DNA sequence: CAAGACCAATCTTTACACTTGAGTATTAAAGTTACCTATAGCGCCAAGTGCGCAGTTTTT
DNA sequence: CAAGACCAATCTTTACACTTGAGTATTAAAGTTACCTATAGCGCCAAGTGCGCAGTTTTT
DNA sequence: CAAGACCAATCTTTACACTTGAGTATTAAAGTTACCTATAGCGCCAAGTGCGCAGTTTTT
């Protein structure tokens, strides 16, 4: 490595931060400047400070301290290796080994020197800088020797492309000149000037002719070192001249810098602030595919080796994001040599850093991983679900308008493995989430035994829940006894109504309360039914039952090209009153396009459907003995469950519910034909339920804080989730923001 | 901002209901009578516990979560403050050569009681709780305070075992806390406190903290609130030390 | 040029405290004629008014005058001084946010009582914004643009059925054009720029409209990534997923490197394909 | 500070359009007090008066004010937006020359009631003048 | 344009730092045909000589030359680089004297062995100088 | 008696050695340094012009 | 015993009073402050869901 | 019959030759140019898959 740990204690937004772990892609997200301009600054003091610049120091978080540390610790381990060793008896690696490894080695004993060469050891190197409340600055060690060393041994390159500048390329020489060290002090100015006039001379001195009366005419400086290697490489590079530019520069530079570094002890850190900014999602793809071939192609392993393969360590590269796109590339291209900085801040306004688990087992979830997966890295608040019904509910723009708080979380279907791969819980990561789940993946209900097994994910719930059964006693004890009810849950049995489709007297309601209750403070949220069971409740069906008539009424038109002879012939052969059914299915069928119909075809298809809906609500308040009935038909008929979690499938191929599933499937052979491409899970239905309801009742009531009241009264539960993650996003925000 | 608790804060929802009846019928909060503080007697040190049943207990466990929770401390305190402990005070001296040990003798009863009332009066509302007879922070004092039967010469003492003392020794000991830290830094010592308990440590190659000009200059600066150096428990030693174990 | 100004608005080269873009708009926007209003009548009067003594502010205001030599008022430097003095505050990455979202809520709130309907070109609006703070921003726009909308069903005193101003913007993030797409509804346009044989520039107009409500629904950034794809491989399983995202098989082939893989149900590709949206964004379907 | 200010004008890179010392030093210089006069009376005041009709002026300004987030204002602006509102003008080598007249003009008028008294720090004000010119602006 | 070249040099906002204009001119004014020396030929001739060991300099050079990306030469900037690789220095109110000073000095000492007759404008040479400066300008 | 705090330069800036990519006991050459100075009132000598080398206060 | 070094805020920024240009004994109103919060595991009560108020180490 | 206005490239940019400072009859080498493309529906041939080369309108 190259920095092991940075530290910043009480400046600027800054309580106590350390930073560690750094892994050669480094990439900083977050909201804006909460701290990321600020470590920034952090950083760039430090090293301006190292270089004896006279810069004005920074500010404190809080007065009531006297002091402000950054604390730097420098990995010299193999800067150790390359001096101790005897071969290389220069002057650099001697001065090098005088400066920062004695006074640390001298004070040792010759077995503890023998220990330390001997074993796998790390050497750190560590440098505090003080700021004390009168503008004085105070280093851990005095000797500016050690400072200057540090600061050429670990450069810091700050590139910023907003203001990059697309024509003035110093920087790049000024890089290029310091990488790889030539020796050119050994070769004379003098030297070197009347060798390169011998030669580039077309006589021998016309050229020195010529360039002596310019000297002689031009006032110049003598020539900096610095400057003779620039003009030595570009004048021997075949080029000094070189959006998409900004690319290519910040491209070229990455390329110089592992290029150049392979053959030298010098492992700079380069910092990069906003590299996405002007560049298409492609190019910025593109720009961290080539950064991680360049990487790679001079990657030197157990496997891929040969001349042109080093194992030099690489650079130490930050970046700062605000784009999926780059931070998907990285996480897909660099696998485990990168990481995931979050910032954000703390109760007191202070910055709070957290890392982020970017890094996945499943090589499966590496590859799909796509522009959604990469977005979460930059959620607020995460609600994880199980379907797409959810995604199709939460996500629905007339919901969210009446309720801002929510339309500030994402929602995201999560399978089992990636929810194990992907969880902040798992990652340790402050991005608060909500996983929403149904109560039926933990417990199974068989009706042929009437008993209740349980599902591995409880019992390992339970085993992540049990950690008082290593430990000594607290307030705990109530979570014990809701534990051992959750433990009797097993060999209870219960009685069933109806061949199986009601409960005699359990609550599954009460067993769903009792484990919310117990599992919120591990973030999962058990939904008592089915979002198709959320929004099928007693409570609506008047609503339903209007989105059925608006669905008949308004969506629905004549399948003829001839609507008049069509609906006079059609009401000739089949008869109003005993012949409904056909003449409903012969005449009407749902279609996107409206033609416009005759006056009297309008009115008698208007007749036909008054009709037609008197008759549906007679047969479905006759052939349901009661509501409850009604709900769990319509539940199951979409895909549902009952109160004992049973799918019409699963009906099916059990054989239970034999009379009720025969009802539906008359219902939908008969009545419901035109609804039956509607019944599936995927039709989309959920949103032209939920776009009419919200419609209707705004009709009916003007008030925003009323119409949120009936939409809770409609669907207390779903309301009653979107309520409790809006309360616990506006907690968290003002956990950030206040 | 700055807390700031005014007539209606204690009204509300400090004094709840463990006051009600000394607020509504404008008679002034007692002081806290050795009925409801018992003697407990550990060593050579003497205990102040108060009863749980007593109105005061209430008000200063209240006192301890609304009020002096809020009110900023020096960082160099790592001794009952949130997310303070042991090793967190320890920890800034891993990077010193040298390492130097002070202690405070009777750090809770040197406190004097007109010092904390200098530091919790700007954050407590100049009124008058009850009519013209007693004031806000008169009144919270009352609650905080007692006076120990056994030495009747310093009246008002904080004692040990109360509720609020010791976040209370954190406020009116932040005063030395930034003098203390303010000369260590000019001095390139790191220096922390948990309690009573003063740790320095020097990381450059010095003998600063082995001289007797440091512990002179320490208890130059104890002595600007009137407290003392224990010398029997001061400790100064090179490349390691073994502080109580650690 | 009066009755459809112009109005461009770059965000990288923002000037986050020179305001001046506001004060000329607003001041040109709403139609006040002070020109019937003298600036003698008006001088006398507001001197007349805010003296604490009458004339003491005027002697005070008199003896600048005769010591700074001032070119006259001209009538846009009046109409700014009265706006921004009678206003209650002269002073105002999320700044620059602010800043546009000001100026946009400034030009639909004033253009609804005058004729004049304004053309505003905004580059870049999402530089230097977080995701969630670009997609803050359109949800935002939007909601000021309906608050002021009339229709058959929302009317009352408040809301106009004046023509709104045209509103483009140029942008690089997926999270703009899809909140865009999804707020907006049927009033977007989403312009396609590319290259022609000869070199020259091609404009297409991308169907970003769509009759599903289910799909603008489960509208997500995966799906406004595509609008962006130089070459699609739509697909059918999550198995073609996983074989034609595979990281070792791409590195052989780096020219397929360039091509979004992405999965599409029948309505999908039915309400999502570049055919149908006539749009030279080349895709393959690959179904068995 | 606030009895001895000092002020400093360079001529070579002055700002001919940028006036901000000019209302910076007046609103300073004679020292008015409008802290007195309440911003909310001043506010209701001034849109009581210049308003066409009362409030049309005051419903346009708080459709505006509901439509901008803007800070509170400051003494220094109101007071900057008092002065130049009520001059009959806010716009203005021989450029600065002028710029750099007034300048002297109103500090020397300015000063003769208050017992502020300034120090004012010139660097090159003869840069870009006719020898004339410079001997004009002694 | 090219035998009546025009030069314009402002001291006002003349630029101590930035030189271009002093290359721009000396490469043009002096008639040194490079074009027959070629880039190619001068490339393995300068990398032939200039490398410690032959070859050294210039792998390091191909390296750097794969991995940037590079414009091919203008012959100005080649005679550009030549001349002040070749000058033993790069690097240079008394400063804008002294820019002014060798910007005739190289002129009038260049022009003398070429056809070619520039116009040279001066606005200000005085600009921020001592009269004692300007006289010895002059 | 007895001790933490024991100037600021000293020429400066850059920098791998060994056999071409990894390495377990202690600074320096080199380009520029990069330019400096004899002897100030008194004495010797040509012999009155020109050249060579008997205060106060404070520390004490 | 005995002492120099005795936090940082506390709302903040600006500023003449008297009779219109000089003047020999002690801060402040005002615009904005400008927005805050009860009650987190345990006990009471409806009676098992929902609402109101018996550790370690260190100081000691 | 009779005429002013008779594309835009064509590779591009720079530039002295003769014996070292003045001089009275006509463009160019050179570095980069600096990279291009066979064959799109129909016919031949393996013989039905794969490879090689009978419209409208307008000018007329």
């Amino acid at each position: 490595m190259t920095i092991e740990s940075i530290r910043v204690k009480n400046l600027l937004s800054f309580d106590d931060v350390i930073l560690r772990d750094f892994r050669d892609i480094n990439c900083i997200i977050g909201r804006n400047n909460v701290g990321k301009s600020n470590l920034l600054k952090v950083i760039r003091y430090f090293y301006a400070k190292l270089e004896n610049k006279k810069v004005i120091p920074l500010d404190f978080h809080t007065n009531y301290n006297a002091v402000g540390e950054i604390t730097f610790t420098f990995d010299t381990t193999r800067i150790k290796k390359i001096v101790t060793s005897r071969k290389n008896n220069g002057r650099f690696h001697k001065h090098i080994y005088n400066t920062l490894f004695k006074s640390s080695s001298v004070k040792l004993n010759f077995e503890e020197l023998i220990a330390r060469k001997n074993s796998t050891n790390k050497s750190f190197f560590s440098l505090t800088l003080t700021i004390c409340k009168d503008d004085s600055v105070m280093w851990s060690v005095d000797d500016p020797k050690v400072r200057s060393l540090l600061a050429t041994l670990y450069p810091f390159l700050y590139i910023e492309t907003r203001h990059i500048d697309l024509y003035d390329w110093n920087p790049i020489w000024k890089l290029i000149s310091n990488l790889n060290s030539f020796n050119f002090d050994d070769v004379d100015h003098d030297e070197l000037v009347n060798f390169l006039d011998e030669k580039i001379s077309s006589r021998k001195g016309d050229y020195k002719k010529y360039i002596d009366r310019v000297v002689s005419v031009i006032d110049t400086k003598p020539y900096t070192y610095k400057e003779k290697v620039i003009n030595y490489i570009k004048v021997a590079i075949k080029g000094d001249s070189f959006g998409t530019n900004s690319n290519k520069f910040l491209e070229t530079l990455l390329h110089l810098l592992i290029t150049l570094t392979r053959t030298e002890f010098i492992s700079p850190i380069v910092y990069i602030d906003e590299p996405e900014v002007g560049l298409h999602p492609k190019l910025a793809e593109s720009f961290v595919s080539n950064l991680n071939k360049i990487y790679s192609k001079f990657k030197k392993t157990s496997e891929l080796s040969g001349p042109g393969r080093y194992k030099t360590p690489y650079p130490n590269i930050f970046y700062s994001t605000h784009s999926p796109s780059i931070l998907k590339q990285t996480i897909k291209l660099f696998g485990k040599d990168q990481q995931v900085l979050h910032f954000s801040k703390k109760k007191d306004g202070s910055t709070r850093v957290n890392k982020i688990n970017s890094t996945y087992s499943d090589e499966r979830f590496l590859n799909i991983f796509s522009d959604n997966e990469a977005r979460l890295f930059f959620s607020e608040y995460i609600v994880f679900v199980e379907g797409a019904t959810e995604l199709e509910l939460f996500r629905n723009l007339s919901l969210l308008n009446l309720y801002p708080a929510f339309s500030l979380a994402d929602i995201y279907d999560a399978n089992e493995v990636i929810l194990a791969n992907i969880n902040p819980g798992y990652s340790k990561a402050s991005i608060p989430f909500v996983i929403i789940k149904d109560i039926d993946t933990l417990i199974d209900y068989s009706i042929k035994t009437e008993k209740f097994s349980l599902r591995p994910l409880f019992e390992k719930m339970i085993k992540e829940l049990t950690k008082e059964f290593d430990y000594y006693d607290t307030g705990f004890g109530r979570v014990r006894k809701e534990i051992d009810l959750f433990s009797d849950i097993q060999s209870s049995t219960k009685k069933h109504m109806d061949s199986g489709l009601f409960f005699k007297r359990f609550s599954l309601h009460n067993l769903s309360s009792r484990i919310n209750k117990v599992s919120r403070k591990l973030n999962r949220y058990f939904m008592t039914t089915t979002i198709e069971g959320a929004l099928i409740n007693e409570q609506s069906l008047p609503y339903f039952f209007n989105w059925i008539g608006d669905v008949i009424l308004t969506q629905m038109t004549i399948n003829n090209p001839n609507p008049d002879k069509f609906i006079e012939a059609m009401r000739r052969r089949y008869n109003i009153k005993s012949q409904v059914v056909p003449l409903f299915k012969s005449v009407f069928c749902i279609g996107l396009n409206h033609p416009v119909y005759s006056s009297a075809v309008d009115k008698q298809a208007l007749r036909i459907k008054l009709s037609f809906l008197n008759y549906l609500k007679r047969k479905v308040y006759s052939d349901f003995n009661n509501e409850k009935e009604i709900v769990l038909a319509l539940r199951l008929a979409f895909g549902g469950k009952t109160e004992t979690q049973y799918t019409l499938d699963k009906l099916r191929k059990d054989g239970e519910a034999e009379l009720f599933r025969e009802k539906i499937k008359n219902y939908k052979n008969n009545e419901l034909f035109f609804l039956e491409p509607q019944m599936t899970k995927t039709s989309g239905w959920v949103t032209t339920f939920l776009n009419y309801t919200i419609e209707k009742i705004t009709s009916e009531e003007s008030d925003d804080d009323r119409i949120r009241q009936k939409l809770s009264f409609i669907f207390p539960e779903i309301i009653s989730i979107i309520e409790q993650a809006s309360s616990s996003i506006e907690a968290e925000e003002s956990s950030l923001t206040g | 901002k700055m807390i700031l608790v005014d007539k209606v804060f204690y009204e509300k929802i400090l004094s709840v209901e463990s006051f009600k009846e000394n607020i509504i019928t404008q008679s002034a909060i007692p002081k806290i009578s050795n009925k409801e503080v018992r003697l407990i007697s550990s060593g050579s040190k003497i205990f102040y516990a108060i009863n749980n049943t007593s109105p005061h207990s209430h008000v200063q466990l209240r006192l301890n979560r609304f009020f002096l929770s809020h009110i900023p401390l020096n960082s160099a305190a790592k001794a009952f403050v949130r997310g303070g402990s042991y090793l967190k005070y320890l920890e800034p001296h891993i990077y010193g050569s040298s390492y130097c040990r002070l202690d405070i003798s009777s750090f809770f009863n040197n406190i004097s009681f007109d010092d904390v009332k200098q530091s919790l009066s700007p954050y407590i509302k100049d009124e008058y709780l009850i009519g013209t007879e007693q004031k806000l922070i008169d009144a919270i004092l009352n609650s905080v305070g007692y006076e120990s039967p056994i030495r009747k010469d310093k009246g008002m003492i904080i004692p040990m075992g109360f509720r609020t003392s010791p976040a209370i020794s954190n406020i009116v000991f932040r005063k030395m806390d930034l003098l203390i830290q303010d000369f260590c830094a000019k001095k390139g010592v790191i220096y922390s406190r948990y309690a009573d308990d003063m740790l320095f440590s020097n990381p450059r190659e010095s003998k600063l903290l082995m001289s007797d000009y440091f512990i002179d200059e320490i208890s130059s600066l104890l002595s600007i609130m009137g407290f003392n150096i224990n010398q029997s428990k001061y400790i100064s030693r090179e490349k390691e030390i073994s502080i109580n174990g650690y």
